[PDB]
């Protein structure tokens, strides 16, 4: 279960506390809401997790050869769904907005959905950092 | 951009081959790649010298950085005459291919300059050192330099065999002609191996290997906790050798072993064997000397894939093995090893490891004959299983009343509980490696641990139990061993240590324990 | 099972959220469908998951010498039936789209179907980076 | 327990101690509660420790093959859960502040939230160090 | 059984997908049939396949060595048919394509047939990129 | 068996499509049939082939010493055989064409015998690439 | 133990000794209480040491089954308070001093609580080296 939690306006990691952020001003143009997802392609770990409850399942079935062919099907049937079901807990809703910069610019960028609701035209609050950046309301 | 020079048919590709977006600032690399697409390029128009050269007009007040690339071109220069000096093994053949313009051909020094570097990677060479013909302004040369037996001593300790000696003279270069000459001498408590061994690594231009092995195999059975035989066997074997990858190899020759087995400790297991093949000396006494002499052709095949030779976490590594007599020597067999081995590491970062080899293996005699006793396979120990004893786990053999002795009153199959090994093998062990604690994360990266599960199950393919009712059957499909524990392996001017202690959980009756095991020197 | 669903532009990877990307406008012209397919060539994991349930299989008929050339030939049909449909499970549904920008060029950039269906003529922003482009309507 | 507790103006690493930190001055506008992660996104540890103890708690029910059932399901289910419990152990309040010099500038920077409590308007004496930058209240 | 069926215009690989690549224009000439051999030279896969599968069928003729004659025979044949059969699972059908750009300058280039039929005498657009061409009918 | 299958002026390879290639125009002079060589001067695989089935067939004459004198005369036999027909197995009948160029030269270029039947004096297109050049008809 | 004894103005380790040091002066105020948190982000040694005691611990409860449940439930608590304790004896009293160098500014600088008291309003004699600073009272 990978903690795609880190990815809101509203929680932080631990390597950008205490550290000097610096500040823009910009209004708000077109939220919309997207999908957000994470981790890797493959999901390893969930794999093996769905591949070795679903052999043991396979044993209970049959006996001599129609045990030892269930064993199998349901090894690489539970395999298949591991990835099936990792790669659905990760999920996440979210939101992508563009902002006018009062430099007079555009840009976008996408969040996780929080506690905050954002609207088309709001006075929000950029933190910049070495091109990671974070957009708090008012 | 700007052109400034001949470049014999670039000039309006200089966007295409070399371009960037403009206001992109002045960059040290892809302003310079703009130079360095056409720097190699011009030697496929024969030309032989490729200068590209740009240097911009600075300007500061509105940044604007005005390139001019000067290229001119070469010319068109051949190939005549590859010469090196100094070395009489190194051949001007191999040496060519390892280079990037065959002899003949339009010639140019930076297109080969994809030449020089790799004819290094031979491993004989200190240096690797890189001419238009000497007074004649047309045709040219590519030319290059070189500049070009010692003993070795092993001391060891251990737990499998304790003290453990080597002792050989190598020398990778016969007279100047490539030959792998080494020798080698091993002395521990249940086998002395004192071996001479040859190669010519390139028996074919193209890569056939042929090595001839004269080795003597000194062994001894009781110091290793199997039951009694005495073995000085000595033979010989001769093994081609072709690349055909180099991620691959395979190889076939054909090996005489000469056996002399003797003093046998009288049981069952290895007098099934006696009968078939037309032995059968005194059934509770010692002295007896049965003798073979086994021809026997062999193959093999490989694979490799690790990034780092040394602390490997990474890539694949195979092995396949197997032999067979000709049906006219003395016993006649057949036998089949794979082997196998895999690191994969799950991220950049390299601090997770998984680790896991798998072994298998069969034998046979063919007419019905049997497979010789001691070829057979034997799990249980440190470095397969870890927590059983060497060589413990096997099923065991049945002493006969000999001088279990008539003084107490001996009169049946005095059931036993010794190693034996046999035919089948099958084993596996899955390993997750972990980072290295406790020590100054400074260089918190190097002293290798790991937590194991190791399972390993041998078993007699012919063993019966029709007529041994009181015992088991001995071939039992599923009489697996796991075991668990821990070990931490590493590297000290001392040598190659590591110390255990592995918990066995899980085994039956008749299978010994070793919780602790150790190794400095070599195992 | 290969996870080429973060190639909609309805889904972002985690490597492309709170970062700051340049917005470019632009007309549309010339959308038609197209598959897509993701993942490797070779594609070996399928492969033991269909050789080993093609052998398993092939215990299950005969007996003696009989019953060793079922369950081989059984390996290797299951084997390359293995690499036939896993192949077969990463086509994706896709869109072309030749989008005309405001400052005037033309580029093409194909981006896996998502639920909001372009048109032919519409207004779209070009989320622009450093060679990934994502194209929303309006 | 990954140490993410010298996160506060009140507790400092033994990094940075004896070192030189220059001293700013500033006025506070500005200050939001959020919550701070710490740590790694998968969190190994936590895994064994619900590995094992799911592992061992099937061992207590059924027998024969059904034992060998969830006494897998167990410990994958125990996996599951561990991430699940060690990344909800270092989810810790804090607080966002935007300050602004008396050079003229704004900042924004986050902290652990501690016992003092800042304002809104107020005076903080900022120590800075090759980007570390800590807010002392007075 | 390598897929190659991202040769044609109708089906694109993973990693050419949200990314950007130019627009050229051109009309056709010359359009005729030609066959796309693809993958590996060796067939080294093939010939494992067929030389197991070819040694077991040895094993079912004969008693003694005049069987073990057959179990050799059998392999070769297997071993050769496989290259055999494999280097034929390859074979696609394709076309190749002259078109005359509109900056004046005439290309050619190949690729798999798939269900638009393309005419002598129209126009296509070359969506190019770092020297990868697709051509798209209309 | 060797492919060498792709050496006609009617079959691509697989790492030649979807690429642009020029074209340059010519006419032709001189057409004589050749034949085409493709393989290895070592055979190394033809050699075992040809070898273990030359050496079981030795297990089937004679007795004793006689045996295992024939079950390596008849090796070495099956050695020499199997270079002798795996390289005479490579053969292919093909074509050697003198073509002139409109640009004022002339060249020659060898190719696999296919279907069309070409003449002294016709015109044909060489698809060129760097350095691998294919002449089609018109 | 982790060795957090050498932040003290009377403790210096063996490689800051016979080196020079250079000697600037200072008046100090707004001295604070601080805490000092030394050592490791893991703490992987005291919890391995309180992962086996905590172990051993369990087997000595129940019988069969149930005892080798209790054998692991009180290795993870076990190893879960071995952190817990190690990292309650880094905590380190000390001190924070803005000093006022006569050169004419302000740093601050924080140390582990000694013998000596430092007030708001004294003399300090500033001992710097490569980037590393102890303030002494006189
Ligand atoms: C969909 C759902 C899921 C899937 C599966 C679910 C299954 C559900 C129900 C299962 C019920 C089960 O009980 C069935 C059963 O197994 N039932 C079987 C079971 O009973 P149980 O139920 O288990 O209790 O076991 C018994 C064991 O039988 C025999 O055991 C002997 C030794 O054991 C004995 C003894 O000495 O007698 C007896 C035993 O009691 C015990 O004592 C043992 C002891 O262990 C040691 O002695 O000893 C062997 O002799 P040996 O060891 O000394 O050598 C013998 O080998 C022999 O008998 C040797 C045979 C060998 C035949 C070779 C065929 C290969 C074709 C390729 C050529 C093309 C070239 C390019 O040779 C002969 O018999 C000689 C006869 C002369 C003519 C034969 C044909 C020649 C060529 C034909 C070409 C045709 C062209 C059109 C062996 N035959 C055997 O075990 C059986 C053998 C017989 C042939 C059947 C016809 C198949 C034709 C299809 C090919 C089409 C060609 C175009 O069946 C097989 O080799 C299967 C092989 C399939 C391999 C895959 C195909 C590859 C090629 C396909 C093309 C892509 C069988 O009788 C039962 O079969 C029977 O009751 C008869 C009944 O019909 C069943 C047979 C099943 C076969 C179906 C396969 C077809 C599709 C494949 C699917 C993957
Ligand atoms: C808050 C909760 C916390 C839990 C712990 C706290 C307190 C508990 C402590 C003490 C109490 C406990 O000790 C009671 C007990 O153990 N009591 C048992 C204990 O006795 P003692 O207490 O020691 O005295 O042990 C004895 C063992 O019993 C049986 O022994 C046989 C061999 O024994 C023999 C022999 O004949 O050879 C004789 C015997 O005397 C002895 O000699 C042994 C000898 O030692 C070696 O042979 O051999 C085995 O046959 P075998 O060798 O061939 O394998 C057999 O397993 C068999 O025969 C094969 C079994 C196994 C089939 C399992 C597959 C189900 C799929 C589920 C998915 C749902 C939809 C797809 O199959 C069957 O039995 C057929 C049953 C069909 C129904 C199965 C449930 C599915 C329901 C959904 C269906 C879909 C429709 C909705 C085995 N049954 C068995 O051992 C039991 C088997 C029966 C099925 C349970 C029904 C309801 C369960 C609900 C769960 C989910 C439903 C939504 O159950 C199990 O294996 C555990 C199942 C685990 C499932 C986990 C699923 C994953 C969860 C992941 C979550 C994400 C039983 O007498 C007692 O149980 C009985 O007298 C009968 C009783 O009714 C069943 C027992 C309860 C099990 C359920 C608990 C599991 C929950 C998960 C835990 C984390
Ligand atoms: C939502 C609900 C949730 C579920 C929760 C519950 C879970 C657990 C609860 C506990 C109950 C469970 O324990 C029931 C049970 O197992 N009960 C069983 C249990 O009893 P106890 O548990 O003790 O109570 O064990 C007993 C022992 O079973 C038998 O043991 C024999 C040996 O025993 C002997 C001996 O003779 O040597 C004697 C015996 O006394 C004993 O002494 C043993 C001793 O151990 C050693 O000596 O030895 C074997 O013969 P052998 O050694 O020589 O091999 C035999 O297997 C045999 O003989 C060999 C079989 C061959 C079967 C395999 C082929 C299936 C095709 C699937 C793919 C399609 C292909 C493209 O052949 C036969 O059985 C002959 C049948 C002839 C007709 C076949 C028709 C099928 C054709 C379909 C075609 C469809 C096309 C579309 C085997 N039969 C057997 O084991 C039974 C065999 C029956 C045949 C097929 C029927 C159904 C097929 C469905 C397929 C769908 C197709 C679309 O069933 C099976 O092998 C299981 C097969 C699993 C297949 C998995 C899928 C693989 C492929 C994946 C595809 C995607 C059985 O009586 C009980 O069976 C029976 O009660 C059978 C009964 O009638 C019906 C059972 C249906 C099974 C459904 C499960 C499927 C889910 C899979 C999960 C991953
Ligand atoms: C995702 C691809 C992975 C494909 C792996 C397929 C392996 C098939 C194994 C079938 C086991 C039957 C063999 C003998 C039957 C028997 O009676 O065997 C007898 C013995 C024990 O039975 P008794 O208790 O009756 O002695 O062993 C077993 O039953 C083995 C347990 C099988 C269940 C484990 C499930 C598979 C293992 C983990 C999966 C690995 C996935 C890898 C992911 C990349
Ligand atoms: C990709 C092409 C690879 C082709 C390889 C085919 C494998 C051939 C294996 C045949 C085994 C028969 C010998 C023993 C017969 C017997 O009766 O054996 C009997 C015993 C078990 O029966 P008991 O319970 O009676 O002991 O063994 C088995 O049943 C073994 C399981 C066979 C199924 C394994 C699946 C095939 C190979 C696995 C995949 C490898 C692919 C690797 C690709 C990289
Ligand atoms: C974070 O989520 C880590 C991965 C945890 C493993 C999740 C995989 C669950 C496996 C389910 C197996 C179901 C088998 C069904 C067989 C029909
Ligand atoms: C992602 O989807 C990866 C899955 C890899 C294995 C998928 C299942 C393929 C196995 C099918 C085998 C059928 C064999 C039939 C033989 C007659
Ligand atoms: C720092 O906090 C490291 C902590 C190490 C992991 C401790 C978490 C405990 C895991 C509990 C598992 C729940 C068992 C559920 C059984 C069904
Ligand atoms: C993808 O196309 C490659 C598949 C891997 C090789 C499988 C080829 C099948 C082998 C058939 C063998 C036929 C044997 C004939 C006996 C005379
Ligand atoms: C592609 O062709 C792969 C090479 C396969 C080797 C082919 C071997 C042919 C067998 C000839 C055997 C002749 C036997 C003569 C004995 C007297
Ligand atoms: C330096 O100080 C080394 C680390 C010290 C480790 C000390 C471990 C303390 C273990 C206390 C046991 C409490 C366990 C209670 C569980 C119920």
């Amino acid at each position: 279960c990978v903690n795609n939690d880190t990815l809101s306006g509203d929680v932080y990691t631990a390597s950008e506390a205490k550290q000097v952020q610096n500040v823009s001003y910009g209004t708000i143009v077109n939220v919309r809401p997207v999908q957000i997802q994470g981790g890797d392609d493959s999901n390893v770990i969930g794999a093996i997790g769905g591949a070795v409850l679903g052999g043991f399942l396979g044993n209970t079935v049959g006996g001599g050869t129609g045990r030892s062919l269930a064993t199998a099907a349901g090894a690489v049937a539970g395999g298949v769904a591991g990835q099936g079901v990792q790669s659905a807990m990760n999920k996440t809703q979210g939101v992508e907005l563009e902002i006018r910069k009062d430099d007079g610019n555009t840009i976008m960028v996408v969040q996780k959905q929080g506690n905050t609701r954002f609207s088309p035209g709001q006075r929000v609050v950029l933190a910049s950092n070495g091109s990671q950046v974070t957009v708090s309301p008012r | 951009v700007e052109v400034s020079g001949n470049l014999a048919g670039h000039s309006a590709e200089i966007e295409q081959l070399t371009k960037i977006e403009p206001g992109e600032l002045y960059n040290g690399t892809k302003v310079t790649k703009m130079e360095d697409d056409i720097k190699k390029l011009l030697g496929r128009y024969g030309y032989a010298y490729p200068r590209v050269q740009s240097m911009p007009e600075i300007n500061d007040a509105d940044k604007t950085v005005k390139l001019r690339v000067n290229v001119d071109a070469g010319n068109r220069f051949y190939v005549r005459k590859i010469r090196f000096e100094g070395n009489d093994t190194s051949k001007d053949a191999v040496l060519r291919r390892e280079m990037r313009q065959m002899e003949g051909a339009w010639l140019g020094s930076d297109l080969v300059d994809q030449g020089k570097e790799r004819l290094n990677r031979l491993g004989f060479f200190e240096t690797v050192d890189t001419q238009r013909v000497p007074g004649s302004p047309d045709q040219v040369d590519v030319v290059y330099k070189v500049k070009e037996g010692s003993f070795n001593f092993g001391i060891g300790y251990g737990t499998e065999s304790g003290v453990s000696f080597q002792a050989g003279v190598q020398q990778d270069n016969w007279l100047g002609t490539g030959y792998a000459v080494g020798i080698n001498g091993t002395k521990n408590d249940y086998q002395t191996y004192a071996e001479l061994s040859v190669t010519n690594p390139y028996f074919t231009v193209d890569g056939v290997s042929l090595g001839g092995r004269l080795f003597y195999n000194d062994f001894q059975a009781d110091d290793a906790d199997l039951s009694d035989y005495t073995n000085k066997s000595y033979g010989t074997d001769v093994t081609l050798g072709f690349p055909i990858n180099e991620y691959n190899s395979l190889r076939a020759g054909l090996g005489y072993v000469h056996n002399s087995l003797s003093n046998m400790q009288p049981q069952v297991a290895m007098w099934r064997y006696l009968y078939s093949m037309g032995e059968h000396p005194s059934t509770s006494d010692q002295d007896n000397s049965f003798k073979t002499d086994d021809f026997t052709f062999n193959y093999g095949w490989t694979y490799n894939k690790l990034d780092r030779g040394y602390f490997p976490t990474d890539g694949s590594r195979v092995n396949l093995t197997g032999k067979v007599t000709i049906p006219g020597s003395d016993n006649e067999y057949y036998k089949v090893t794979l082997d196998t081995a895999t690191y994969v590491p799950i991220d950049d970062d390299h601090k997770w490891v998984v680790l896991g080899r798998t072994r298998w293996g069969y034998g046979d005699g063919l007419g019905g004959k049997e497979m010789p006793f001691y070829e057979n396979f034997y799990a249980g120990g440190s470095s397969t299983v870890r927590g059983f004893q060497s060589n413990t786990i096997g099923p065991k053999a049945v002493y006969f009343p000999h001088q279990c002795a008539t003084q107490d009153g001996a009169k049946d199959l005095c059931k036993s509980d010794d190693a034996v090994g046999g035919n089948a093998m099958a084993v596996a062990s899955l390993e997750f490696i972990t980072p290295t604690p406790f020590i100054s994360d400074k260089y918190a990266n190097s002293v290798r641990t790991s937590f194991f599960w190791d399972m390993g199950t041998v078993w007699d393919t012919n063993w019966d139990s029709s007529q041994y009712s009181g015992y088991p059957d001995y071939s039992d499909p599923s009489n697996i061993r796991m075991s668990a524990g821990i070990a931490l392996q590493w590297m000290s001017p001392l040598g190659p240590l590591v110390f255990s202690y592995a918990q066995p959980f899980k085994k039956y009756d008749g299978d010994k324990a070793e919780q602790f095991q150790f190794n400095i020197g070599k195992t």
